[PDB]
């Protein structure tokens, strides 16, 4: 259960269907759907990383 | 404002439900289609409505309860936006 | 009990919320030609697959499987829903790349079915 | 033998204004090294102060015996921080280029 | 029921099954919560009594001891017809109980 | 009232909450579905057109409170009978009955 306690609130998230789905403004620092599933790659990445890496040393 | 909205989305569920109760933005076109819709169906229903209308006109009653029927996609003109 | 009784309420039962989907359907701005009826007998599908999966894979800078398949099974009913299938990409997409993506799948799928052969006319061509 | 909740920042209130610099690293680098000292600038904020440890049980230390100490005439009072949100993007094309070079310089993948 | 404006009904088709009543709500109308003058029998739709909860109280959720009946001012409202009766959701008042006896207690 | 005239009671419109032995539950059957209380009005009430008129204790000729009984509640508390019929349903010779 103390899983629930790593998680941390995430930054700003864009809403999609906001303003009948405009085009969305560019700079505006809110994540979208492909930014979110990046993150979650790269993290996916890195512990694989720190994983092999442990072996070695 | 908000309870303006939570009677919008009450409404609504009522209209789809029951086809044919109003909100307070009924225009007037909505509610006579409903009442003619809500007549024809009547009609048909009842025995003696239908009779009394298949000897005013002179037809059968076949013919009565077909051109009723027929009459229901649009019982008052084209919508009037 | 094996579950709870209570479960939530569903959108048939609760008056407190408006459908989301009715709303959404005034709303957002639709392409132009989705209004044209499909039927999915008279298209191949299978070569429309390679294009859809190269053009979301474009569109998303990776390939996101769900997303693909996802799309692919919209497209199974007889008569698919065009106006739904733009929502339903819009969280994934920008909600204007599910503007456009909508935009060329349709006509492609029309393309389709007015041939007899089930394949669109770009891809009689090449 | 830690509980989950400890963590190498530390919450500080009741700091006299205008502290140094000096006197304020003086005072938490004594339980260890410091990852980094933030102070209140914002007048609804301002006395108070965020304090990073680089260690994790040096920051247990300081916060145990801390405590109730006496600065400029008045009682510390130190709390654990509880990060519990983000306030930035991760910046995806910075973290890429990092474990790109990582994983070009030991072969991993 | 008419004293917690946030309890929400079922009313989906209801069936052959027959609803009931536990011993607390025993004697009382579903809909309008009165004791007197009992007039017609309540049917639930097939969902509601799934399974476990083949028998429970209509109003409430305990066990059934008692049929339930609609009384005779909901009857000739034809609040009778209106669907299965059964609530569907604890509310909050049921809610904020358990939880300030679970602090005293 | 004794045992006998028991049928002869009123009941109360609300259920009785000791389910057994009841009178007025639906399980009873002393609480019926679609009543309509017009037809059983004068049902164990009074009438004075009909059968249950306003009658007066046999003894002390003061009115009684109940439909169909004939003797009021203290003379029948005292001399140990129904109210109804005027069976004994209590011994009451090694009873100093106190009216207060
Ligand atoms: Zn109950
Ligand atoms: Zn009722
Ligand atoms: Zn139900
Ligand atoms: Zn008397
Ligand atoms: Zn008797």
């Amino acid at each position: 259960k103390k899983h629930r306690r790593t998680m941390i609130i995430s930054p700003e998230r864009l809403d999609p269907f906001a303003d009948g789905g405009k085009t969305p403004d560019p700079k505006m620092n809110a994540r979208t759907y492909m930014d979110v599933m990046r993150e979650q790659h790269l993290t996916k990445e890195e512990r694989e990383i720190r994983q092999q890496l442990a072996e070695k040393a | 404002m908000t309870d303006r909205y939570t009677i919008h989305s009450q409404l609504e569920h009522l209209q789809s439900k029951y086809i044919g109760t109003g909100h307070a933005d009924t225009t007037k076109w909505e509610w006579l289609v409903n009442q003619h819709r809500d007549s024809y169906c009547s009609y048909m229903g009842h025995f003696d409505l239908l009779n009394y209308f298949a000897i005013a006109e002179n037809e059968s009653k076949a013919r009565v309860r077909f051109n009723l029927m027929e009459k229901m996609l649009q019982p008052c003109g084209p919508p009037a936006d | 009990m094996d579950a709870g009784f209570f479960r939530g309420t569903s959108a048939e039962q609760d008056n407190r919320f408006s459908n989301k989907q009715k709303k959404l359907l005034k709303q957002l701005k639709f392409a132009e030609c989705l209004e044209k009826k499909v039927d999915m007998s008279k298209v191949n599908l299978e070569v429309i697959k390679p294009w859809i999966t190269k053009r979301v894979t474009e569109i998303l800078g990776f390939e996101d499987d769900v997303v693909i398949e996802f799309i692919f099974n919209q497209l199974e009913v007889k008569n698919p829903d065009s106006k739904m299938m733009q929502i339903n990409l819009t969280g994934f997409l920008n909600g204007k790349n599910a503007r456009e993506f909508m935009g060329e799948l349709w006509p492609l799928l029309l393309s389709a079915q007015e041939n007899i052969a089930g394949i669109p006319s770009a891809f009689l061509e090449l | 033998r830690l509980p989950p909740e400890v963590n190498r920042i530390l919450y500080i209130r009741n700091l006299p204004y205008k502290i140094t610099a000096e006197e304020m690293y003086d005072i938490f680098g004594k339980y260890g090294p410091i990852r980094q000292i933030r102070v209140g600038n914002t007048p609804e904020t301002r006395g108070t102060a965020y304090v990073v440890y680089e260690d994790i049980f040096d920051a247990k230390n300081a916060c145990d015996h801390l405590s109730g100490f006496n600065v400029c005439n008045r009682y510390l009072v130190v709390l654990y921080y509880n990060a519990n949100r983000a306030f930035q993007k991760m910046d995806t094309k910075k973290k890429e280029e990092q474990l790109k070079l990582l994983k070009e310089k030991y072969g991993i993948n | 029921a008419k004293h917690h404006p946030d309890l929400i009904f079922c009313r989906k088709q209801a069936g052959v099954a027959i609803g009931r009543l536990c011993e607390k709500c025993d004697g009382k109308c579903v809909i309008c919560d009165s004791y007197v003058r009992p007039c017609t029998l309540v049917r639930i739709c097939d969902e509601c009594n799934y399974g476990s909860y083949q028998g429970r109280c209509v109003i409430c959720g305990g066990p059934g001891v008692s049929d339930a009946y609609y009384c005779k001012e909901c009857t000739i409202q034809e609040k009778d017809r209106d669907g299965c009766p059964k609530i569907v959701n604890l509310g909050s008042s049921k809610t904020d109980l358990f939880y300030e006896r679970k602090k005293y207690g | 009232v004794c045992e006998k005239c028991e049928k002869k009671l009123g009941t109360v419109i609300t259920p009785d909450t000791w389910k057994d032995g009841a009178r007025n539950t639906t399980e009873s059957g002393g609480r019926k579905l679609n009543e309509n209380k017009a037809l059983t009005s004068k049902k164990a009430r009074f009438d004075p057109y009909g059968k249950n008129k306003f009658s007066t204790c046999r003894i002390c000729k003061s009115s009684v409170h109940q439909p169909g009984s004939h003797y009021c509640q203290g003379c029948a508390y005292k001399k140990g009978i129904c109210a109804m019929c005027g069976k004994k349903v209590l011994d009451t010779k090694n009873y100093k009955q106190t009216s207060v």
